[PDB]
RNA sequence: AGGCGGCCCCCUGGACGAAGACUGACGCUCAGGUGCGAAAGCGUGGGGAGCAAACAGGAUUAGAUACCCUGGUAGUCCACGCCGUAAACGAUGUCGACUUGGAGGUUGUGCCCUUGAGGCGUGGCUUCCGGAGCUAACGCGUUAAGUCGACCGCCUGGGGA
RNA sequence: CUGCAUGGCUGUCGUCAGCUCGUGUUGUGAAAUGUUGGGUUAAGUCCCGCAACGAGCGCAACCCUUAUCCUUUGUUGCCAG
RNA sequence: ACUAUGGUUUUUAUU
């Protein structure tokens, strides 16, 4: 069964004529724990309604992840703007580690043997979309048995 | 196909570089497509279209520019498609669940008009319904019985409608444009390289799918 | 400067001002101007025939 | 680099070209050194029409040792030295190579009835837009803030300094 | 005694023409769009048009009142024969 | 004609 995560809402406002208008702006992902996941960004009035707002998003996006033996078969980057993190394989025990948006990508896959660091922005909305191009870049599963030899 | 249509190039640059392995040499730096690169590449486009016609997929012709705007919707009419004549009202594929609201308003006046509902010598309000009726035929009238999305879209200019090329990018639809030499085709899905206005060229494609849409199969 | 043109009168009408060159009606300038419509209106569109 | 400007005849560094020839890595940057000034100022004497800090008055204002107006000294200029500072700004440190485009100039040189409002090549420069690339976003864009390399200085929150 | 505890009541911008609910798109996002523009009105008026398009609250309407003709009906009203 | 200056402090924001 498929699975969905928060990474984080934050409250929004707006001044207005005799005071102040707010919102929540909340940062969701949804995985199946074995190599999909995709994100979802939304702002509506109340906590639970900005969620279900975000996940209007995360019901369409998804990526499948290339992994060899339960991990990555090479370090990658990701990029968005000022976020451009860095992804390294780990070895069976301990791997899992990782800041609050980065962490929930790779739990919601059980890609829980990972590496995962900043090396920029770590504001949650752009670090995430860093995050999903680096997955977008990883190269075919099987590529060492292709790329032996010539 | 085989040949025809024997033109001479208009314009200068008026160009994209991006379209290098489709233009001739160029004379007097006035600049051409050339026939060995357009017309194989585009009767190999004319087949992909045929099999999307026989899988019965629903396919939407825009031609918002005066060299299509009446070929649109008659070139092609006698096998029965769908078409876009000057304006798509906006939205038309992202924000479907919305504008499905003005082909309820159709459906609405015309139900009128087809039994005269408005039609009385009280003149001012019977013009009221008529004008705002032959209104939304402008923009509606070729797609109100389309019932739902295009499965595929083909458009005679890629820079003047790139709004809803960068919906159907979205929504996965695939994009058929005849991408002139000043044009752009990275929004473009079938590239059949031709033109937007002036000769000869614009109604060429359109010629040919008017049987490939009857043709199959179809 | 020139205008050194024997007329022993003033004249009732506007001959070589505010209609050529400098404003108005040809090049005109400020009085509120608009950075879109370069980049809206291209081509033709009405004037064949509106009637 | 700062900047350079009436014309005429000179003195004179640099840069660019065509055919040849002679060298054979002679290529880049550089710790500390060693050197350039726009304007104003000084050291010493000349030169002194505008102009003009200060000085000397008027106006305005409740006041006006300022604005503004009326006069005006240093100074501006020339020689031989000092001052070394600026939006010195294109807010872009310095060497080379690599790169799809549009529009406009400046100047060599090769071949052509220049039977062309020059044209097609080949060299050196130069301006406004624009796509890939860069980036917090603005800005840069083949003369890049791009791309790949070599080198020298400085910064680590601000006030206090 | 406290609207520096409040439910209600209320002044007033102002009859001013403007404001919400949603969905889409653009933007790193706050934010923008549309509600901006061109005519023109008391008025988002009535048309035109652009990446913005529907459904609500306003504007406008509903209900009330009057100039003249025709009709129905007349005392404790009217008075031409 | 033109038209000087403004002493101290100032929202709950939850899940």
């Amino acid at each position: 069964e498929l699975q969905e995560k928060l990474i984080a809402v934050n409250r929004v406002s707006k001044t207005v004529k005799g005071g102040r208008i707010f919102s929540f702006t909340a940062l969701t992902v949804v995985g199946d724990g074995n190599g999909r996941v995709g994100f979802g960004y939304g702002k509506a009035r109340e906590v639970p309604a900005a969620i279900q707002k975000a996940m209007e998003k995360a019901r369409r996006n998804m990526i499948n992840v290339a992994l060899n033996n339960g991990t990555l078969q090479h370090p990658v980057k990701g990029v968005h703007t000022g976020s451009r993190v860095f992804m390294q394989p780990a070895s069976e025990g301990t791997g899992i580690i990782a800041g609050g948006a980065m962490r929930a990508v790779l739990e919601v896959a059980g890609v829980h043997n990972v590496l995962a660091k900043a090396y920029g922005s770590t504001n949650p909305i752009n670090v995430v979309r860093a995050t999903i191009d680096g997955l977008e870049n990883m190269n075919s599963p099987e590529m060492v048995a292709a790329k032996r030899g010539k | 196909m085989l040949k025809a249509g024997v033109h001479f190039g208009h314009q200068t640059r008026y160009w994209n570089p991006k379209m290098k392995p489709f233009i001739f040499g160029a004379r007097n730096k006035v600049h051409i497509i050339n026939l060995e690169k357009t017309v194989p590449m585009f009767n190999e486009a004319l087949a992909e279209l045929n099999k999307i016609a026989s899988r019965k997929g629903k396919i939407l012709f825009v031609g918002t520019k005066r060299a299509a705007s009446e070929a649109v919707k008659d070139a092609a009419l006698s096998c029965d498609q769908f078409f876009v004549n000057h304006r798509w009202l906006g939205g038309m594929l992202t924000n479907w669940k919305t504008v499905r609201q003005s082909i309820k308003r159709l459906k609405d006046l015309e139900t009128q008009s087809q039994d005269g509902t408005f039609d009385k010598l009280t003149k001012k309000e019977a013009l009221m319904r008529t004008r705002e009726l032959e209104k939304l035929e402008n923009s509606l009238g070729g797609i109100k019985d389309m019932g739902g999305l295009p499965d595929a879209l083909f458009v005679i200019d890629a820079d003047h409608e790139h709004i809803a090329i960068k919906e159907a990018n979205n929504l996965g639809i695939p994009v058929f444009a005849i991408v002139d030499t000043n044009s752009d085709p990275d929004g473009v899905d079938f590239v059949i390289p031709g033109n937007d206005d002036a000769i000869r060229a614009v109604t060429l494609y359109l010629g040919a799918v008017a049987a490939t849409v009857r043709e199959g199969r179809s | 400067i020139k205008v050194r043109e024997n007329e022993p009168f003033d004249v009732a009408l506007r001959r070589f001002k505010r209609s050529c060159e400098k404003a108005g009606v040809l090049a005109e300038v400020r009085r509120r101007e608009f950075y879109e419509k370069p980049t809206t209106e291209r081509k033709r569109a009405k004037a064949s025939a509106v009637k």
